[PDB]
């Protein structure tokens, strides 16, 4: 088996000689940690619910129903609420459920224990349980008579079930509904790049890790990681993602000061050179020479690694996110006049790239690079390869983007990033191994 | 360590495309800082750089591994707008061609943000690095005033024909023939300006056509560039044939 | 006093109409239980008469056949019992029932696409952008500007390029973009073109209101044009609207003709600033935003106007809400989208034609308002529903029994349940001030009339029935949902015809003459606008202009494209 | 000569207007220079209707509507000359605003004619009635059937009384034809209701679909176009069931609302149906029957040149082309998923000026004389990077020797989009092959970025680059024949100058050689002149409702309306 | 997948691409398939994975190792996982070259990503897809 060692977030040698089977998500326990951990975890703004009750803005978009307002001290009472949510999420007492309040009593977390998605078809029973409970918890707590069910109800819940999501509502996950998916492994792929970003604290190496966890794992529930793919993704995955052998981290503090996405080109060139994953071919007249690799998996995730390098320090550089687009097409379009090989994902990156440069400095859709995720039709193209910059990207920012992590993803990004593992995924991976 | 070799062609226009890549391009005018802030249209000449948000000095960063080592640009450091320069060039053997563009940016300037279409490229940087940038291309080779244009909108041009004086059309006249040099007297977005800036005299077709990035068949064919040509099959064999099997 | 119906049965069966011989053979009292059935066919209806002769003269022009009476069931064609018609209720006009068919009836269909080419879209965020940016200032000056490009552009002509096709102005002179706001500075300072003035098209208890909800916040009312929503979706609309919103900003703020900045008035626009009319609804039914299903009842009781203009008479109100949205769900969505043929005309017309609806809920009001002491005032409780809706269900019931005429009208079971309900529903939210408690007088009055009749509607009627009472008050993730955020895609409202209007006028009678909305401010600052081509404050003298092929704002044609 | 030079001539060497193009503009289609006069909009007499249109509108409603002096600058459009096009193949000239999706009522006809339409068999009703109620189905109860259907579909009572009705005024454009591979069946029902296979296919094609299609009988039904504009697509399988189970229920004296007519429901709308096309993902949500679900071998399939001309392959081909790119980019991307201005522009090269058309006859002529004739190279990579590159090579200098084509197709999308089709086209034709076609046409594009250090606009080569690997891929989400790729295939799913192109490469590798590419139930469906668009002769239509002479237009409301 | 193949019955619903018909001895050889898919199925030799022929070949049932599902959002890795262990093994056994194999992989695919669901495809469960379901929950319920 190919073994890699792998580094922390800042170069330090963690493990040595791990065999690149121990970080997939088939048997990583780490990974499953991380992936079952965010399926059961659910945020719930108590603050939010006693705004949109006061102001009775049920629903969203503008709304307010008049004559319907209610005046609940939620926030005052959020000790009793997290008791009582923790018990009616819990199935047995003891169990692997948590409730905990956050800021002041003004959020909770809650992660429903594993047998509620188990014993269950997706991740929904997250959201879903937590609503209920609520919705239940408030009913009881604030002695609500039958009338007035329903406008609690509709406080925690938005306008579900008019609405497919809870519009309006005041239970989120970073995942979205799996009726969004673009098609089949989808779901873990539909987390937008703010929620990384705030999950991780804005620490860029993590960020990129979480994503690149999520994205790959989503590769493999699509169906891409078998037979002659399997050892193709997990060189990628682990290259990109994971640090390995330090190439990610080593190269951006290489790089960190002078070095362009051309530098990160080179670099990538001459250290696959030197690791005799590629080596000379055809030489032309004019002096150009073709290259040929004996390891197509390996030279792929050399080119991987090089796309985060260029993004970590041309987004470093901006202290922003949006050239997150022209780095991933830039890097490996150059990298092919370079070499005459393809380039990361033979092309489908800086494909993504293209698409994703236009749809985020154009009038057409899209956005800035926060908003976009793995399912998004933009973005998707690339088998997990892309995205973990745009979220990387998004970390770096120094205050540029109006629709930043702070603006799209703060009760999300409150309660996720409380999660330790979720927070720190490199550690994490490298612990379980 | 490593000698970078760019890309593949033995004439003229491949030759052209490394100087562009590598930044081996010869300075043609002087255009002073004041008056290339003017063209650009985004502060008054000489006035000091707006800011989106506080300098980094006054910033409480998040703690993050990868910002302790990569170095923030100066404009960055100090909180500029993301703005911008926009070129159209001329399909008659302008000396640039878009893609070029972006690569010159990619190669030669940290933190850049270039976009490459048909009729325009692009460059988005913190303001005050964006202008270094701008200066390069504007005052080298790469750009030919009367072949092309500077233009943050309204772009049409670089595939029509050329007007009898030899420059390429533009809907907005922000850049004319006067007195045999190329003048200018509006933003880059069409706003009159309180100036005229001199640009220099266009090269003639026959100096464009020596200098050009651009493979036009009754100059330098793309048909015989065989070693690009041979390139682009290559790495569409490679592609095709990995996307199957990723298998060498 | 004689009931509000009588005029209308006296046209319908003790007056002629075409040759029928209800002004003589076939006359009746409209208390009488029994008539003639003269067996004179189609011909005795000018209408049908026109219909078989077209049917007839495309069978013959194209060599295939169309049209033709003679085709229904045993061959024994309609008009066996006499063809009667119908009045616009509150008004002197009378029809056939074939003028109401929406695929017959130019203001149905334009209510319709007023509503599906419609969106509301802020403008803090966008400017915020241009602020943040790029260090723009924005003023009512560069705001006019704006406006008056972005109405140039909206219909979809050019801004920046050159040699460029654009869409023809004779066909789009529907589509058009104005603003209101909560600042009022502002709301002075915009050219009086553009702006949707909140204290001049509101009552000043009203205009508080939505100044209140809205605060300082600034809005775009953008209609596309009628053309472009009828070649396209309901999905379109958002996204057309943003191109044009889009190009604008590059030219009025000197912006990179596409830069990074664009790309976040972009998600602005189509996201984060965005109030469309309804989202997607599930795969069975698969639908993306702007589509019936997705119209909740509280937008749709927000997108008609007649609250503004006549407060004073609620009943009034709830009863035009009917109108415009029975319309709109039964005919269009249920009986168009969801099903076509024949359809739901008849399903939906209690609503809107012979007064008799408007008897019951009448009724059912001033046994109410004098019983509780006034709109409003009654306690939301059970003994409260229970005793509007069971002597309101008693009268509608003993209404249909006295007069033979309204039972004959109204001959589908599913009609009546309509209709009555409609009455239990709206006396009650309007007694109580509360749409959960009108449902629940809807789903009693249900109850009561199967037992009375000893049947209810069509076969699938009283699925959410039955369902109903019991899901008023629920909190199930799938059941519980207030009043005013129901509609067409609640689970057990999803499918039947004879509801989702109904539920519309009484989310409307627990606001109707008491609050400026029900549920979207913004939804209803948009269609206070006489410019909209559809009339949302009189619906039904709109559905019978056109009945009458009198009405003249209809918008989309390609005539002016295609020979005479 | 190329096949562009009497176009280039009307273009770029006679007067338009008062544009000064017979004139002081007047140019060789080989020059490299013009003049740029700077008339403004006036020198174009449709222009200064739109204005005169406009002005009239603001003062007559109150609030500003279109007006050229709002163009950015305040410098008006037509700084350059204001140049015509002709219609491929044709010689009818107009502007561009002739041409679009809105301006044009035969392009809106187009699309209604397809979101109006769907397939229903009869194999399994007639089955359900046979076996459920022991009904003896005949030619004779078939052709009542379809009589009493006939009636019925446009939205007309068969069963009750004192019903209203749609009037027939409105909907003469809806109506149900019957098609079958039982030839005895074909004869007994009625003419008047049959889509006769023999009558409109070629021996060879009625052949090929009479073996795929074997003995069973199929509905071609279109509900009427007021409908579907007031609707949308997943309406119209809806509207065909309820008249269809009705019709049933008289037409065989069942109960009006058994289990029976349940079972004929599942049949109609779900078992026995055949729509153009399905629903498509959340961010882009639409049903069934609209553009986005539409496969491109639907929509080569729907086109009908190669039932009439099926000996010039080619412009089988280029029709296909046309027809494609204007509902996939004019109406669908830049309309449904879009609008404003919109893409007419980038669609026009499929169907403007004959120069894809120029292109697309040179790499075939190429490939059929070197490997032996249509269909007999071999699909090997070697013959698509041979037939990709010479056919790219000739279009690049096309463009390079005649300054007015590239000064014409202005936009690199519309050079890319031009060339590709033709390259992958040449490849189709060939190869018979669609996955070759395809690897050709992202080799094309990859040589022309090379060739002028430019492509399309800026997010133009998504698709492209992820091109070429995702081919001959077998992932979940990228492996797929090329006839079952459409609208809503991952990579294709967003951008202009693509998806009428890959049309045209799947109709290339059939033009000539099959009857169908992928459906012969939605080939035979649109065998019919009754169908207000002309799908045999596109290019005709678009052009004839430039001229505002195109005379079919179904759906309008002027029977119930004042003049 | 056999006769799809042979028929070019590619995408259902009355679907035929002439030209693409393909002749392969599927059931005949399904021991051989049973073996490549087991392989390609699991995650670890002796793992929870079950690949049984059944029904003369005709047929074969799979369930996923459990890995596949509880390190995932959903349950579709049983239909993804699956239908690209089939492709691939096809592929393999019949030695079908790069042009061809898209023809492979339409057939047990169906139009898919075309189509949301594998539409004319030959790999099914007793659940629909979950973008189809009515609201959250509704998964387990969407079984005919
Ligand atoms: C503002 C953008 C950025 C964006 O998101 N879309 C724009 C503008 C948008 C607008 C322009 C309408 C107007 O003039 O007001 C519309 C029509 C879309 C709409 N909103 O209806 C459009 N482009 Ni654009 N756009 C086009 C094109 C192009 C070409 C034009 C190059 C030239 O030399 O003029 C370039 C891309 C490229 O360089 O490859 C281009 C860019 C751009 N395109 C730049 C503006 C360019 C400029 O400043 O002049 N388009 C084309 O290449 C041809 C088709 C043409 C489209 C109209 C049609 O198809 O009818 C139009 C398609
Ligand atoms: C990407 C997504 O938008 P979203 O990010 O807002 O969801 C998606 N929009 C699209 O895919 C739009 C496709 C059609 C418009 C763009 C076609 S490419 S042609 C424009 C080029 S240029 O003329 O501007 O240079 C939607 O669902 O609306
Ligand atoms: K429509």
């Amino acid at each position: 088996a190919d073994t890699i060692d792998l580094y922390s977030d800042r170069g330090a040698k963690l493990k040595s000689g791990v065999d690149i089977n121990d970080i997939s998500p088939m048997r990583n326990a780490a990974i499953k940690s991380i992936v079952t951990g965010i399926k059961r975890t659910a945020a719930v703004d108590l603050a939010g619910i006693e705004k949109t009750l006061a102001t009775s803005a049920i629903g969203g978009k503008g709304r307010k129903i008049p004559g319907r307002e209610m005046k609940l001290d939620i926030v005052k009472n959020a000790a009793a609420i997290q008791k009582a949510v923790n018990e009616l999420v819990q199935v047995d007492s003891g169990d692997d459920t948590v409730v905990k309040a956050l800021n002041g009593g003004k959020q909770l977390i809650v992660q429903v224990p594993s047998v509620r998605i188990d014993v269950a078809a997706e991740y929904v029973s997250s959201l879903t349980c937590t609503a209920s409970a609520v919705t239940q918890a408030l009913v009881s707590q604030f002695n609500i008579g039958m009338f007035d069910a329903p406008t609690i109800k509709s406080a925690v819940w938005g306008q579900y079930p008019q609405t497919l999501d809870m519009v309006g509502g005041n239970v989120k996950s970073i995942v979205d509904i799996p009726q969004k998916d673009e098609g089949f492994g989808y779901t873990l792929r539909n987390v937008m790049a703010n929620h990384l970003a705030a999950t991780c604290k804005k620490s860029a190496m993590n960020t990129a890790a979480l994503c690149s966890i999520l994205e790959n794992t989503g590769v493999f529930e699509m169906g891409d990681a078998i037979g002659n793919q399997t050892r193709h993704r997990l060189l990628a995955f682990s290259h990109q993602g994971l640090n390995a052998n330090n190439l990610v981290y080593g190269t951006t503090k290489a790089l960190g000061k002078t070095g362009t996405i051309g530098s990160a080109v080179h670099a990538c060139v001459e250290k696959a050179i030197a690791d005799k994953v590629i080596s000379a071919d055809k030489k032309f007249a004019s002096g150009y020479t073709t290259y040929k690799t004996n390891d197509v998996g390996k030279w792929n995730a050399y080119c991987a690694a090089g796309t985060l390098v260029a993004t970590l320090i041309n987004c470093g550089a901006q202290r922003a996110p949006q050239s997150v687009s022209a780095v991933l097409l830039y890097f490996n379009d150059l990298i092919e006049k370079e070499t005459s090989l393809p380039g990361c994902d033979f092309g489908k990156v800086q494909g993504a790239a293209v698409g994703f440069s236009f749809f985020s400095h154009s009038i057409y859709g899209g956005g800035g690079p926060g908003v976009f995720n793995g399912n998004h039709v933009v973005t998707r193209h690339s088998k997990g390869l892309a995205v973990p910059c745009v979220a990387a990207a998004v970390a770096l920012d120094a205050g540029v983007q109006i629709y930043s992590p702070e603006k799209t993803s703060g009760l999300v990004g409150d309660v996720f990033s409380s999660v330790d593992e979720f927070r720190e995924p490199i550690k994490a991976v490298a612990g379980a191994v | 360590a490593y000698k970078p070799q760019y890309y593949p062609g033995s004439t003229s226009v491949a030759k052209n495309r490394r100087k562009h890549m590598s930044d081996d391009v010869e300075k043609m005018r002087d255009i002073s800082d004041e008056d290339l802030t003017a063209l650009l249209g985004h502060r008054a000449p000489g006035s000091d750089y707006p800011s989106t948000h506080p300098p980094l000095s006054e910033i409480g960063e998040p703690a993050c591994s990868v910002r302790e080592v990569v170095e923030p640009t100066p404009g960055a450091a100090a909180g500029d707008r993301l703005r911008y320069v926009q070129w159209s060039d001329s399909m008659y053997n302008a000396p640039s061609v878009p893609y070029w563009r972006s690569y010159h940016a990619a190669i030669n300037f940290r933190g850049v943000d270039p976009g490459t279409l048909s009729g325009r490229q692009v460059n988005e940087m913190r303001e005050r690095d964006m202008e270094e940038y701008a200066k390069r291309q504007a005052e080298t080779e790469m750009t030919d005033w009367g072949l092309a244009g500077m233009r943050g909108c309204t772009v049409h041009g670089h595939s029509l024909r050329l007007q009898e004086d030899g420059v390429m059309f533009d809907m907005l006249d922000r850049r004319r023939l006067e007195g045999g040099v190329i003048v200018s007297d509006k933003d880059q977005v069409g706003v009159p300006i309180d100036r005229k800036v001199n640009l220099g005299k266009p090269m003639s077709e026959a100096e464009a056509a020596k200098r050009t990035t651009f493979y036009r068949v009754d100059n330098v064919a793309f048909r015989s560039d065989k070693e690009v040509i041979e390139h682009v099959q290559k790495v569409w064999e490679l592609r095709t044939k990995y996307g199957f099997v990723p298998k060498a | 006093a004689e009931p509000r119906f009588k005029k209308s049965m006296e046209t319908k069966y003790a007056k002629e109409w075409g040759s029928n011989k209800v002004g003589s053979t076939a006359k009746a009292k409209i208390t009488d239980k029994k008539t003639k059935y003269l067996r004179l066919g189609y011909q005795q209806n000018p209408r049908k008469v026109e219909m078989a002769k077209c049917g007839a003269a495309i069978t013959k022009k194209r060599g295939l056949q169309a049209y033709d009476p003679k085709l229904h069931l045993a061959g024994i064609p309609m008009g066996q019992r006499q063809l009667t018609p119908y009045t616009i209720s509150g008004t002197d006009i009378v029809c056939d029932g074939d003028d109401l068919h929406f695929v017959n009836n130019a203001a149905m269909q334009q209510e319709w696409d007023d509503i599906r080419r419609t969106c509301v879209v802020g403008l803090d965020l966008a400017h915020e952008t241009l602020e943040k940016r790029l260090g723009k200032e924005v003023t009512p000056e560069t705001i006019n500007y704006y406006l008056e490009v972005l109405n140039h552009a909206m219909p979809g002509a050019a801004i920046v390029q050159e040699h460029m096709v654009e869409t023809h102005p004779a066909l789009v002179d529907d589509c058009y973009v104005k603003i209101f706001t909560g600042d009022e500075t502002l709301q002075d300072e915009v050219d009086k073109q553009f702006v949707i003035n909140i204290d001049n098209e509101f009552p000043a208890n009203q205009a508080k209101q939505i100044k209140a909800a809205v605060g300082k916040t600034s809005w775009q009312a953008v209609h596309i044009p009628t053309i472009v929503t009828r070649t396209e979706d309901g999905p379109g609309t958002s996204r057309w609207m943003a191109m044009q919103v889009g190009m604008t900003f590059i030219s009025a703020y000197h912006m990179c003709a596409g830069e990074a900045a664009v790309g976040e008035l972009a998600f602005t626009a189509k996201h984060a600033g965005l109030v469309e009319m309804g989202d997607m609804i599930p795969a069975r039914r698969a639908r993306g935003p702007n589509e019936p299903g997705g119209l909740s009842f509280g937008h749709m009781a927000d997108i008609v106007q007649t609250n503004r203009k006549g407060p004073e008479d609620p009943v009034n109100v709830v009863l035009q809400t009917a109108s415009a949205a029975t319309m709109l769900y039964d005919q269009i969505w249920l009986g168009g989208y969801m099903s076509g043929g024949v359809g739901f005309t008849m399903y939906a017309t209690p609503a809107y034609t012979n007064d008799i609806v408007d008897d019951f809920l009448y009724w059912g009001n001033d046994y109410a308002a004098k019983k509780y002491g006034g709109n409003g005032k009654a306690k939301a409780t059970i003994d409260t529903v229970k005793d509007i809706a069971t002597e309101t269900t008693l009268y509608g019931l003993e209404a249909y029994e006295k007069y033979p005429t309204t039972l004959e009208d109204h001959f589908g079971g599913s009609q009546r349940a309509t209709v009555i309900s409609i009455a239990a529903g709206g006396a009650t939210a309007l007694a109580t001030g509360h749409s959960q408690a009108g449902l629940s007088a809807w789903y009693l009055s249900m109850y009561l009339h199967k037992e009375a009749h000893g049947r209810l509607g069509f076969y699938g009627y009283d699925l959410q029935d039955q369902c109903g009472a019991t899901n008023v008050f629920s909190i199930a993730s799938d059941e519980g949902c207030i009043g005013e955020c129901r509609g067409a895609n609640y689970p057990n409202y999803a499918m039947n015809v004879g509801h989702q209007g109904g539920y519309t006028s009484v989310v409307a009678a627990a606001h109707a003459g008491k609050d400026a909305f029900c549920v979207n401010p913004l939804v209803k600052t948009c269609f206070a606008d006489e410019l909209i081509n559809f009339d949302f404050a009189d619906p039904r003298a709109a559905f019978g202009k056109a009945a009458l092929r009198e009405w003249d704002r209809c918008a989309g044609e390609r005539a002016f494209v295609i020979p005479a």
